[PDB]
């Protein structure tokens, strides 16, 4: 990408959304890849998220105000490549390369889902998921993460 | 036209390619794998055995007059089952150029001295020594140069710790300077900085 | 408004003294022995 | 009194500066080199920034290239005071030592006006230069200038023609030129003997090239001809700075190529990619492409080089310092035989010796 | 400035050469501490056009280094004796003070 | 296997050198502790240079050997000289670090070490 | 290009005024009464010395010296925790363990400096993007006891409640430099 | 007629008699290249070096001219270069480098980065 | 010449290492985890070799961590897994290895979004 | 905006003090804990909230340079007010 | 000027007063400055220089660098910076007097 910006004027906001207290929705800085939308349309069936509008008005999120909630809906923060929407317990705790990451495994359920417990100076600053084709296929549930 | 990218002066490429392959049929009992850089200097792969007659040609010889010994570093690789590789950097004053020597070496295959070609070594060739346990025959003196009187241990081999294994601290019930193993107070932050992402796909390895 | 960036004044500046300017001093060579002499003949009457 | 061994036991400041850099992101290893010959200051990090440069492919924009030379030899005049001073020092004449750290004190408020500190000025990044002079700096040091070989003058002639400072000085420390190369030598010791080499005039790094100067040659190796050498540089030097000031011509101080050196810091504010790049080069480092370089500058002890060895990360995997002091010390046994103790202390100085750059 | 114009001569006679012209200490002829504001000048590559980042990208032009003779492979090693390079020019002397 | 010599034929051979150095050890013992004023007597000085030799007894690889006679010898150089002071001497002998425990229940008492 | 430094012209031409030219520099010490005349000079010269309690010695805007917490004109503390002044710091010297002020905001709870670590690079104050450290012209805080060298947030911002009437001029004089 | 009563280095002698210490040294060094197995690189591009050198020295018989068209410093400089090449020749012929290359190094030596 | 030695190669007593941090230490041999924020995987192709961690208190001063063992933060980088447990081994630490989890290859098809008669129809864009 | 805890010790603006039993409070004997008077959550508030015309607003610091990144808010909120992510201030419409 | 003071170098620490311990101090040499600070006849004091005296500075993870000489010897006055600036240095030389203006150790003898 190049190393300097051409652009000179306005740039646009958006309406952020109070969408639960696990995800912090800060929508300014969504580039609309829709990986939300899908996810939760063909993983966790919640199919309450999509766009809204067209051009540059093309918000991603609940038209109304809903209450995105469900055993797999803290999957969204890792889905998300931008921090359009992110964990609210982790809000500014800690930045990654502060972290030392470890292997661990999920206790919280009987599958034993990976994990990567990422630990900042002697405590624990968030759980994240690892890669495992057999159990734990990159999404893991709420009550562990 | 391009003020950042550096200028390329592709003849001194062609005069040190010509001359690593002149050095390579000159001397095929120990040269492996010469090769030149993109910044355009030389650099000659020696066999361990063959340091002293590497070296002595390329000081004595008419067309190679290395009579300045710059540096005897040693670069620790514990990927390779070979880990040191000793380096030997030359300067001309004749020619007016630079040739890069090197060898590996192994915490059991010690390497011939050079002092008797080069006596610039003798310190250089302690400082390996002391730091990264490379044993080296017929040097005379052989003893560690930078490090305490009292280390146990190797510092800049990778697997050894940063912080070290022992602190010096002052002590009245013995009325002298004791060692104590390390309890830092604040430990030292490991930042892990590597991106995720192909920065070079001109260094890409395959699986 | 134009860029001011500490460059310097139009035509440079004075040239620089940088070589060895050591004068010369002293008597003749002679007339340090004479005085010497001078001095000592004239103290010995 | 008369010395028939010396056994040079260097280590009592060995910081162990090259493991720590190995820790250590590119930008932030910088100031470890403003501590290795902690003399000739922002002299030693021009080596360390043409070497990442060499790496990244990159090259500064002109002006910088005339700051990092026109700083450069300001470097020399430092550390050449020293060296003519600190080894008056030890022989006896404390004089030149005081008239001359009163240039010392004026040189060093550049670095504290170029950069902040006095004395390691964290100025010269391998992207160029870190930022711009302030205005009328250049005035200063051309006020500066003028003024100086009055004192280099005042100094010679204190101890330049003395019978105590000749017989202390001549016939002492005489390194033939065959062993000079043998032992490693570099710089002074090289030039003292006979041997003509510099690396500003043989290897240019810089604009160097486009400057005019003499190399000061010795015919005996002595240490009365490497202290004329060390004396007729800071004439020579004198030399560059006065080129350096007629020319100095205008445009930016760091490469414009915003994934080496940062952006400044109005756009920052306002763009994103600015701010993308000031918020990785500070926190990972740009990423210098894997190769090995091995670079030599002129420092003014002699050739300091590094030998950076890299992957394909933002922090080097090898840097080795080749401290010019290395070298010369390691031969002081052969320059002490049949010298009294007296002798050895002042050929200690005539090297030209900092143990930063040694012990590393 | 405040020599009394005979402790002036006695200086200037005892050092060999005139120095009230060349003192050491500074009076007025530094800059003012405070400085008008500056603009610095904008460098290349702030064109905003035909400045794709693709064209003077000096990091990717570097390339694994080239390899002549590699054990591994089985490349090739009448000929010329080759030198490193052209030999030094040999240096001239100083035309303004050869000899000091 | 197939691996090249260092100062050693054999084991054997080289558990001579071991016993050259033991002997040069045990004739320098009395000369460090009057030489520099330790505050050790010299029965008790000869008991550590045995101890030191007993960590080492159960390598047997002739390379391994030959580098720990080499490093001996070394620091049996810094001794003979007085280049290392009362202070490097005496750091062999650990008067000041608390004796660390064996029992695995003196363990679990006091950290969470294994 | 070479200049021979001790290398003779041309010799074996001496006369007798020549000949006791040299005399009379060995035999009456000329070369040595000149180097004391050289002192004598020096004596009669206004001595470089400046009363340091009293008279200081100069500065630049650029100085780095004691660290400093700023804050916005409002009162707001400009630090938003983004730790990157952390992430550059070559000795590890800044600790921040930021989490939300209950008010929402990105604000920090731990911002210690150990200045007896930081070895006054100045790169923190060019890596936040808020100027929320600074390194003010305080170069005069020797203390008597290592404690108070470990600086925290608290001290960062008295200092900072306390020389930004200097701050401010310095950053407002160089930010164009920045 | 001019002997360089002082030549530029330190510790070289001034030589007075060039034209027959350069002569002799280069024939002599090509006697002991005789002697090196024909196929040996080293016998063929030294012989091309010392031949080359060796007419130059009986080409021009002024040592000024012979210094600038010898392009090896000094007159001094060029013989103890000889010499020095000489010995070369002697410790090659025991080392033996035209022979094949000895034990290949191992799979990854040479493998940067890693 | 050559030598023949049949024990396995080990150099515990050379490197000088305290034995405390010999028998007691263990080392994980593993291809770090991608992390799952983000999408590359340049942090693995790198067997990596970490040491179990230990004892990490809050300083009673200042809260700064501090630690009482030196290899805690030492990582080391091998290109194979096999190169990885050589030095392992020479070394003396014990070590364990878990194995490589590479992806499984899967079939994207753009098409399968927008089927006739299947379940994979997609109720969106 | 200083509180004192019932221990008499003084509580800072990120809610720390040492309990009445902590041994850690020995350090403050013979001497005092600094604790900065000026708070942040209260000297932001008792700022007032400007109104604006637009339904997007810049901010900055104030002063250009001087300030923080160039940042953009969204009005459209009408039971809440936008506020500025680095500065705390605050911004409406109408 | 230190001589403003009457503060002059002396080589000998049998003559020396106060200990100005800048520069980092290492393994190798820990034993030498106790050694040195041992031989300055009482009373005498320590002015730790810089931020590798006082604590490791630069080199604080370091192998071969003790963290501070106050672990080697009792400092009386800090000098923080990199290099403190000469003015520095010398604000810690006068507070360093003002310490010995306050001693009160006659005062004290009346009270034993
Ligand atoms: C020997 C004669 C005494 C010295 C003298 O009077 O020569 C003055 C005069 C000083 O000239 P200068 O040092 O180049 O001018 C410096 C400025 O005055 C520098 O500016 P200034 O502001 O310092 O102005 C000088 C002012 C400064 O104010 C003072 O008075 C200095 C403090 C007085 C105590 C010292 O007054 C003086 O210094 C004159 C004081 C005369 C000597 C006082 C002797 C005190 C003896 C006390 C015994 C108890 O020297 C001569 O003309 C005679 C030189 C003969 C020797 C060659
Ligand atoms: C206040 C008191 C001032 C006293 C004078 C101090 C010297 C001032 C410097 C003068 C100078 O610059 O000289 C340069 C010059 C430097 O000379 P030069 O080195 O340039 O010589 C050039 C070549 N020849 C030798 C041919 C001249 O020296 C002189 O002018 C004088 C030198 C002779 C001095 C002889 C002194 C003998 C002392 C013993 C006699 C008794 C004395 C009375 C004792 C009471
Ligand atoms: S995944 Fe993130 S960036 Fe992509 S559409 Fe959803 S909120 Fe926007
Ligand atoms: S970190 Fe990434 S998502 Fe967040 S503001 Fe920067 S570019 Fe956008
Ligand atoms: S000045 Fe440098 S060393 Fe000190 S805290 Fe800032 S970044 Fe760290
Ligand atoms: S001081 Fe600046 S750089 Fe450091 S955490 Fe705060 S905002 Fe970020
Ligand atoms: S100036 Fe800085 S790096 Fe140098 S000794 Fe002092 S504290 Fe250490
Ligand atoms: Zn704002």
């Amino acid at each position: 990408g190049s190393d300097r910006s051409r652009f000179l004027e306005g740039k646009r906001a958006v309406e952020d959304k109070n969408i639960g207290p696990l995800v912090k929705t800060i929508m300014t800085r969504c580039i609309q890849c829709t990986r939300c939308i899908r996810f939760a349309s063909e993983i966790a069936g919640v199919d309450d998220l999509g766009t809204t509008g067209r051009g540059n008005d093309m918000q991603v999120g609940t038209y109304i105000e809903k209450m995105f909630m469900s055993e797999l809906s803290g999957n969204v923060i890792d889905i998300c490549p931008v921090g359009a929407l992110t964990s609210k317990p982790y809000a500014f705790t800690a930045r990654p390369w502060e972290t030392r990451k470890t292997e661990s495994i999920d206790v919280m359920d009987a599958v034993g889902s990976n994990i990567v417990v990422s630990t900042r100076t002697g405590e624990v600053m968030r759980i994240l998921p690892r890669m495992h084709e057999d159990i734990n296929e990159e999404w893991i549930s709420d009550k562990t993460r | 036209k391009r003020p950042t990218v550096r200028p390329r002066s592709d003849v001194t490429h062609k005069q040190l390619s010509a001359f690593g392959e002149y050095v390579a049929e000159i001397l095929p009992k120990y040269v492996q794998q010469v090769q030149v850089s993109c910044l355009d200097e030389l650099e000659i792969c020696i066999h361990p055995d063959g340091v002293i007659p590497t070296l002595t040609f390329l000081r004595d010889h008419t067309n190679a007059q290395f009579k300045s010994l710059a540096d005897l570093t040693a670069v620790d690789v514990p990927t390779r089952q070979n880990r040191f590789e000793i380096v030997y950097n030359l300067l001309s004053l004749r020619f007016n150029s630079r040739i890069r020597v090197k060898t590996y070496a192994d915490e059991l295959t010690p390497i011939d001295s050079i002092v008797s070609v080069h006596i610039a070594a003798n310190w250089y060739e302690r400082e390996v020594w002391d730091m990264f346990g490379v044993f080296f025959f017929n040097h005379p003196d052989l003893r560690r140069i930078l490090t305490d009187y009292g280390f146990e241990g190797h510092p800049f081999r990778k697997d050894f710790p940063l912080t070290g294994y022992v602190e010096l601290r002052y002590d009245d019930e013995v009325k002298r300077v004791v060692a104590e193993p390390v309890e830092l107070a604040q430990e030292f932050r490991k930042f892990d900085l590597n991106s995720p992402w192909e920065a070079f796909p001109a260094y890409r390895q395959p699986p | 408004s134009k860029v001011k960036q500490d460059m310097p004044p139009p035509g440079g500046y004075g040239p620089i003294d940088y070589k060895r300017n050591l004068p010369r001093r002293g008597l003749s060579g002679y007339s340090m022995f004479a005085v010497g002499i001078g001095a000592l003949i004239f103290g010995y009457w | 009194e008369m010395v028939r061994k010396c056994d040079p036991h260097i280590g009592l400041l060995h910081r162990g500066t090259e493991k720590l850099i190995e820790y250590k992101t590119y930008l932030q290893a910088l100031p470890y080199f403003d501590r290795l010959d902690y003399v000739s200051m922002m002299c030693n990090e021009q080596a360390y920034s043409i070497a990442v440069e060499k790496l990244l492919n990159i090259q500064p924009p002109p002006r910088a290239q005339w700051i990092r030379v026109l700083f450069g030899e300001i470097t020399r005049i430092l550390n050449h005071i020293m060296a003519v001073t600190t080894h008056a020092l030890d022989i006896g004449a404390m004089t030149p030592f005081f008239w001359m750290f009163e240039e010392r004190e004026k040189m060093f408020e550049f670095y504290e006006r170029v950069s902040g500190a006095r004395m390691h000025a964290a100025y010269i990044r391998p992207g160029g230069v870190h930022q711009d002079l302030p205005l009328g700096l250049l005035d200063d040091i051309y006020e500066f200038s003028k003024n100086f070989s009055l004192r280099i003058d005042e100094v010679e002639e204190m101890l330049t023609n003395n019978r105590i400072w000749r017989n202390r000085t001549v016939d002492i420390g005489v390194v033939t030129a065959e062993d000079a190369l043998n032992y490693g030598f570099s710089g002074v010791m090289l030039r003292g003997s006979g041997i003509q080499w510099d690396l500003r005039k043989t290897q240019p790094y810089d604009v160097y090239d486009q400057v005019e100067f003499d190399v000061p040659i010795g015919s005996r190796g002595d240490c009365y001809d490497r202290y004329l050498c060390r004396v007729e540089e800071m004439r020579q030097s004198l030399r560059i700075i006065e080129q350096c000031l007629n020319k100095m011509p205008p445009g930016e101080i760091k490469v414009d190529d915003a994934k080496v050196s940062p952006p400044k810091r109005a756009e920052m504010k306002t763009s994103m990619e600015s701010l993308i790049h000031h918020f990785k080069l500070y926190t990972e480092g740009y990423q210098v492409p894997p190769g090995a370089t091995y670079t030599a500058i002129e420092a003014p002890k002699g050739e300091f080089g590094v030998y950076l060895v890299s992957d394909g990360s933002s922090r080097p995997y090898r840097c080795k310092i080749k401290a010019p002091g290395f070298a010369h010390l390691a031969g002081l046994d052969k320059m002490s035989k049949g010298h009294m103790l007296a002798d050895v202390v002042a050929i200690i100085g005539t090297q030209d010796i900092v143990f930063g750059e040694i012990d590393r | 400035a405040s020599a009394t114009r005979v402790i002036q001569k006695l200086r200037n006679w005892a050092s060999g050469q005139d120095l009230q012209a060349k003192l050491q200490l500074r009076y007025q002829e530094i800059a003012k501490r405070t400085q008008p504001p500056p603009k610095l000048p904008v460098g290349p590559s702030h064109k905003l056009s035909n400045n794709y980042y693709c064209t003077r990208d000096g990091r990717r032009e570097v390339v694994p280094p080239s390899i002549i003779m590699s054990s591994q492979k089985a490349l090739v090693s009448e000929k010329k004796a080759v030198t490193p390079a052209p030999p030094m020019k040999r240096w001239e002397l100083s035309k303004d003070q050869p000899y000091l | 296997t197939s691996v090249k010599p260092i100062f050693s034929r054999d084991l054997n051979e080289a558990k001579r050198r071991v016993r050259e150095l033991y002997r040069a050890w045990y004739r320098e013992v009395p000369n460090t502790v009057h030489l520099m004023q330790l505050d050790i007597t010299v029965k008790q000085g000869r008991d550590k240079v045995r101890e030191m030799f007993m960590k080492n007894a159960h390598v047997t690889d002739p390379r391994v050997v030959d580098l720990l006679v080499i490093k001996g010898k070394m620091e049996l150089q810094e001794t003979i000289k007085v280049w290392k002071q009362r202070t490097h001497v005496m750091r062999f002998f650990h008067e000041t670090e608390t004796p660390r425990p064996k029992d695995f229940l003196s363990k679990f008492y006091m950290g969470h070490d294994p | 290009t070479y200049k021979y430094v001790n290398k003779k012209e041309q010799e074996s031409e001496v006369d007798m005024k020549s000949a006791t030219d040299n005399a009379a520099r060995i035999l009456m010490w000329t070369e040595l009464i000149r180097g004391l005349g050289m002192t004598l000079s020096y004596l009669f010269r206004e001595p470089a010395t400046i009363n340091y309690p009293f008279e200081k010695g100069p500065l630049s805007p650029r100085f780095r010296g004691e660290h400093a917490l700023r804050r916005y004109p409002s009162g707001e503390e400009r630090c938003i925790a983004c730790k990157l002044c952390e992430a550059i710091c070559p000795a590890q010297a800044i600790t921040i363990e930021a989490e939300p002020r209950a008010d929402g905001s990105r604000r920090t709870t731990r911002y210690d400096i150990d200045m007896t670590k930081c070895i006054y690079c100045g790169f923190c104050q060019e890596a936040c993007p808020v100027d929320a450290i600074v390194e003010g012209p305080n170069f005069e805080f020797s203390t008597e006891t290592h404690e108070e060298l470990l600086y925290n947030k608290e001290k960062l911002l008295n200092n900072g409640d306390k020389w930004e009437a200097e701050i401010a001029a310095n950053i407002q004089a160089d930010y164009l430099y920045r | 007629g001019l002997l360089k009563k002082t030549t530029g280095l330190v510790g070289l002698a001034v030589c007075d008699t060039p034209h027959e210490r350069l002569t002799i040294l280069y024939t002599k060094t090509l006697d002991i290249l005789k002697h090196f197995p024909k196929h040996a690189a080293y016998r063929k591009y030294t012989e091309q070096i010392t031949n080359e050198k060796l007419d130059m020295v009986k080409a021009e018989p002024d040592v000024k001219k012979l210094e600038a068209l010898l392009q090896g410093g000094e007159v001094e400089e060029v013989i103890l270069q000889a010499e020095k090449e000489l010995s070369l020749a002697r410790k090659m012929l025991k080392w033996k480098p035209w022979e094949p290359l000895v034990e290949e190094p191992p799979a990854n030596q040479w493998k940067w980065p890693i | 010449q050559l030598i023949t030695v049949d024990e396995k190669l080990d150099i515990t007593t050379l490197t000088g290492v305290p034995e405390e941090h010999i028998k007691t230490r263990k080392v994980r041999i593993f291809v770090p985890a991608r992390n799952n924020m983000q999408s590359g995987v340049n942090n693995t192709k790198k067997w990596k070799m970490e040491f179990d961690t230990r004892e990490r208190w809050e300083n009673p001063l200042m809260g700064w961590a501090s630690t009482a063992d030196p290899l805690s933060n030492m990582v080391l980088t091998f290109s194979a897994k096999e190169d990885a447990i050589a030095f392992a081994e020479k070394n003396g630490w014990s070590y364990d290895v878990e194995e490589k989890k590479v992806p499984k290859p899967k079939s994207k098809s753009y098409g399968a979004n927008f089927s006739w008669n299947k379940r994979t129809r997609v109720s969106t864009k | 905006g200083v509180q004192v805890s019932p221990s008499g010790e003084k509580i800072t603006h990120t809610g720390q003090v040492y309990d009445e039993k902590d041994y850690r409070r020995v350090r403050f004997v013979d001497r005092q804990k600094e604790v900065n008077e000026n708070f942040a959550i209260d000297l932001i508030a008792q700022q007032p909230v400007n109104e604006v015309e637009h339904r997007i607003i810049a901010c900055d610091g104030g002063g250009g340079a001087l300030g923080h990144p160039k940042v953009y808010i969204n009005l459209d909120k009408e039971t809440k007010t936008g506020t500025c992510g680095y500065c705390g201030l605050q911004f409406k419409q109408h | 000027d230190m001589d403003r003071f009457g503060v002059v170098f002396r080589a000998s620490p049998r003559q020396a007063d106060v200990m100005i311990v800048a520069g980092t101090l290492t393994n190798k040499m820990a034993p030498a400055l106790r050694k040195v600070y041992d031989q300055m006849p009482e009373p005498r004091y320590v002015v730790s220089m810089g931020s590798c005296a006082n604590g490791g500075g630069y080199y604080h993870y370091s192998y071969s660098v003790v963290r501070g000489c106050d672990r080697i010897v009792p400092v009386d006055i800090y000098v923080p910076g990199c290099p403190p600036t000469a003015e520095a240095l010398l604000y810690g030389i006068l507070q360093l007097q003002r310490k010995i203006k306050r001693e009160q150790k006659l005062k004290i003898w009346y009270r034993r």
